[PDB]
């Protein structure tokens, strides 16, 4: 039995090693539509190994599945945050982005996970609204009465306000809106800072400071 | 040196009775919730369990001092009781103080630095620091206790753990007592809670009302600690420094023992302040 | 066996009526889809909190009756869709392809 | 009648939510899978961790301890049913969806399911899909193998449970009694009947719908379903922070299993029926009775 005892002792030795490496690492979930360049934000699973300020982050991209995503989404409740990416240029699927975010917000398990909202094609949105080929008011009459180049900023803040209203209509988990593009290399810093804020709030709840 | 100790009979018994009947069930509740925090992988739970067991040990000595004051300040039990009750009522305060500092430093290292200090925020480190504090407690207890002159006798009333005028050794070690048990812990608590408040006010994912309640709780706990200890340690310092005669000792007697009664209120302040306000228990 | 029927269709206002059976109509919320397969509008559990797709807010109107859902035309297939959540307001895969809890459609022009 | 039981041994040591777990032929050894990516093999009686192997993919939606006990299958969100060797061995590829569940027919073959409606049967030493099962329309969530490995059923998200035969490869009959996602399946130990957990806050029993369980206060669905040694009891994990115990024959609640800080993920039952372990999202594996 002494052999079993010593083998077990070694087992929790490497298990506490794994525990400290695990607590040293933070998991993330990357979500978005196909036209949303989430791979640019990164730059079975499209695993990503990136670190900032000597803390390891693992951003997991789920691109190997099909349209039905309401079941494997439950496997990501333990993650610190969800990187939500929206390609707001195609307003036809922007309502899809609103519906997907609303489903995430009101999900039974995701009410505890803060979501990082990334608006991914702000250059494309600016160019589209400058062209004016498709009117935003046609896709949303609320923009014909909403109030805050002024027009690109107005459209961007309207589209972010839609998601923010959906989020705030139901404390606990928060939603952080952000504007990103392909040329932005600072998305890692945004994710790290927002995860730091989320962990701080989790500690406030955990350390009875609330 | 005969001292009119009427302040004990007039004020102490109600303070002691209230402290018992309030803190003791509150202390048991705080111990229960600390053990619940132990159930989760929370290091703060160890510190609260240690703090509340220290406060329960402080409670243990109170009935003997109550019987002492109700006996017109005359010790009647064996000198073992005098020694142990003196040790408790005059040292367990400092165990609770260091334990509060442990709680505050854990909170600071967690909230302010959520990514770096992971090894120190482990149950192994909590047990280690607890053992360190209790070893210090044993050192101080065996230092005080071995002094056979701890118990005095005047006017057929035995006064325990108090010399009027102050003894040379007791006066000399009150400097170490006050310094090590007030000056450094208070700055530790202030420096931890200022950082916690900075982190909370810099938090972006929380509404204003919850930040208001957090800052109210932090102000409440700091005010409780200061308004509960400051007079006792200030008067202990002046008792060690300015006092050189029996007349000064009997003059300061009243405020000295009132401050000691505040230190008794400490242990009913701690449980509600560190467990009941939190929404986790709700 | 869950199964749905609809009535209506034809050249153009029209009564898009949904015939649902086999499950509690009150528990689950409803949605409208046009074909893209894009979501249109929803009705919460109490018949309130109604939200519309922007290109639908003015022209079209919806209502709920207790096992039937009604929409009034002021141009494609209109499946009648519902959500899998029985007692909560999340809803993920209505727009999804080959989603079972969806209607058979009526062709309107 | 009324049954109550409490935690006996807490298999603490996991870092993330214990999402799936499985028992071997010998109930003493169990395999626990967590999303941290660490397949720890625990000695049930002595709380010893006999083996602690790591994992290529952190996400593990299922774990299969072979009846022979030589190999362990680690099916996760990755489209690979990785098989590790004891006393990595193969990398099965070909599924187009997340590995919802995996089960060992014998030593040399594995039966799996994907997030895609396709279910497949492999041969380990060659890694080839001997049989393909593609009759469903929604995501397959769980499997259930009878004492005979010939038949297995695959609960799907389309509220349909199709019974399959490994050799023929074609479905013979379909059940659609439920009205929402079916995320839990387990054959009754006797006969062809089997239970189905669903998100509609209702559990139903099917055989060649004949039973249902639902109360007004219950607004959360099922998350895992399993029976006892004789099948009289029906332990069905629930989305709410505590498990619930049902009766296969009676509609009333036999009892409750509280003590978990989060939802139950997998409710494993030992083959001999001498213990029940309910892996929860609290990173603990409490063993009851
Ligand atoms: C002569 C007698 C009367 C002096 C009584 C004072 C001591 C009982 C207390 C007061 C301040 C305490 C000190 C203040 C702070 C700390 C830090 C604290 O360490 C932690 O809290 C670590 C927490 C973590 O990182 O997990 C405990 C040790 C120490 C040195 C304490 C040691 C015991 C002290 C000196």
């Amino acid at each position: 039995e002494k052999a079993q005892r010593e083998a077990n002792k070694k087992i929790e030795k490497q298990l506490q090693k794994d525990k400290q490496v695990y607590r040293a690492t933070h998991r993330l979930l990357l979500l978005g539509a196909d036209n949303s360049g989430k791979s640019t934000i990164v730059k079975g699973i499209f695993e990503t190994k990136f670190q900032v300020d000597k803390v390891n982050f693992h951003m997991f991209d789920v691109g190997g599945q099909r349209d039905e995503r309401r079941k494997w989404i439950q496997c990501f409740n333990d993650v610190t945050a969800i990187i939500f990416v929206v390609d707001s240029s195609d307003y036809n699927r922007l309502q899809e982005a609103l519906n997907l975010f609303k489903s995430i917000w009101n999900n039974r398990w995701l009410r505890t996970i803060s979501v990082i909202l990334f608006l991914n094609k702000q250059d494309l949105l600016a160019e589209k609204v400058l062209a004016g080929k498709s009117k935003i008011e046609d896709y949303f009459p609320e923009f014909a009465r909403y109030t805050t180049d002024p027009r690109v900023t107005r459209a961007k803040y309207f589209i972010r306000d839609e998601f923010l209203r959906i989020s705030t209509a139901s404390g606990r988990h928060y939603c952080y809106p952000h504007f990103t593009c392909a040329v932005d290399t600072e998305n890692a810093r945004r994710i790290f800072n927002d995860c730091r804020d989320i962990i701080q709030r989790m500690h406030l709840r955990q350390y009875e400071l609330l | 040196c005969t001292i009119d100790h009427t302040i004990h009979q007039t004020l102490a018994p109600v303070v002691y009775v209230t402290v018992l009947v309030v803190g003791f069930p509150a202390n048991c509740l705080s111990l229960y919730f600390g053990y619940l925090q132990i159930k989760a992988r929370n290091e703060l739970g160890v510190y609260l369990c240690n703090l509340t067991v220290a406060d329960l040990f402080y409670i243990c000595s109170l009935p003997f001092w109550l019987q002492y004051v109700l006996q017109h300040d005359n010790w009647s039990h064996g000198d073992l009781s005098c020694q142990v009750c003196g040790i408790l009522l005059y040292e367990n305060i400092y165990i609770s103080v260091g334990f509060l500092c442990c709680i505050s430093v854990d909170r600071y290292l967690a909230v302010a630095h959520p990514f770096r200090f992971h090894q120190f925020r482990t149950l192994k480190a909590a047990v280690g620091v607890s053992v360190v504090i209790w070893a210090k407690e044993l050192l101080t207890s065996i230092y005080f206790l071995m002094h056979e002159e701890v118990i005095e006798d005047e006017n057929q009333h035995r006064v325990c753990f108090e010399h009027y005028p102050i003894q040379a050794w007791q006066r000399a070690i009150n400097y170490y007592r006050f310094l090590v048990g007030f000056l450094f812990p208070i700055c530790l608590l202030l420096a931890s809670y200022q950082g916690i408040l900075r982190a909370v006010r810099r938090s972006h994912g929380t509404q204003k009302s919850r930040k208001d309640q957090i800052q109210r709780l932090v102000l409440s706990t700091v005010v409780i600690f200061l308004a509960c200890f400051l007079p006792y340690h200030v008067l202990l310092l002046v008792r060690s420094v300015w006092e050189a005669s029996c007349d000064f000792a009997k003059g300061v007697f009243n405020a000295y023992h009132f401050s000691l009664l505040l230190t008794s209120f400490n242990c009913v302040a701690d449980p509600v302040l560190y467990c009941f306000v939190s929404e986790t228990t709700h | 066996q869950v199964q749905l029927q609809e009535s209506g269709g034809g050249l153009v206002s029209l009564r898009l009526s949904c015939a649902a059976s086999g499950f509690t109509f009150s528990n689950y919320k409803m949605n409208w889809v046009r074909q893209g397969l894009e979501w249109v509008s929803d009705i919460s559990q109490s018949g309130a909190s109604i939200s519309y797709t922007g290109s639908v807010k003015g022209r079209f109107t919806i209502s709920r009756d207790n096992n039937t859902l009604y929409l009034q035309m002021n141009t494609a297939v209109y499946y009648c869709a519902r959500c899998p959540a029985p007692f909560t307001r999340d809803c993920f895969d209505v727009t999804s392809t080959t989603y079972a809890y969806r209607g058979q459609g009526t062709q309107v022009t | 009648g009324r049954i109550q039981m409490r935690t006996r041994r807490t298999l603490r040591g996991h870092l993330a939510k214990i999402y799936a777990m499985h028992w071997g032929t010998d109930s003493r050894l169990l395999v626990s899978a967590s999303q941290d990516g660490k397949l720890i093999i625990w000695d049930s009686y002595t709380t010893n961790k006999v083996h602690a192997i790591p994992l290529r993919s952190s996400w593990v939606m299922t774990c299969a301890y072979a009846p022979s006990g030589n190999y362990v299958a680690c099916g996760g969100l990755d489209n690979i049913c990785s098989i590790y060797n004891l006393k990595v061995s193969r990398e099965l590829a070909g599924h187009t969806g997340y590995l919802s569940c995996c089960r060992f027919l014998d030593d040399n073959q594995i039966v799996t399911s994907s997030g895609d409606t396709t279910c497949a049967l492999w041969d380990i030493e060659t890694g080839q899909q001997t049989t393909t099962f593609t009759g469903h329309t929604g995501d397959v969530m769980s499997l259930s193998l009878a004492p005979d490995t010939r038949l297995f059923v695959s609960g799907a998200c389309d509220a349909s449970a199709k019974l399959w035969d490994v050799r023929e490869g074609m479905c013979r009959q379909t059940f659609t009694g439920h009205e929402s996602d079916i995320n839990a399946i387990c054959f009754f130990p006797n006969g062809n009947a089997f239970a189905t957990g669903s998100d509609d806050a209702t559990c139903r029993l099917f055989d060649l719908e004949l039973m249902t369980y639902s109360h007004d206060n219950i607004i959360c669905g099922i998350t895992s379903v399993s029976f006892s040694k004789s099948g009289r009891l029906l332990l069905a994990g629930y989305d709410d922070f505590n498990c619930n115990v049902w009766d296969a024959l009676k509609a009333d609640r036999a009892g409750v299993l509280a003590g978990h800080d989060n939802r139950v993920s997998c409710l494993g039952v030992t083959d001999d029926g001498m213990a029940v372990a309910t892996g929860s999202w609290d990173s603990f594996l409490k063993i009851w009775n």
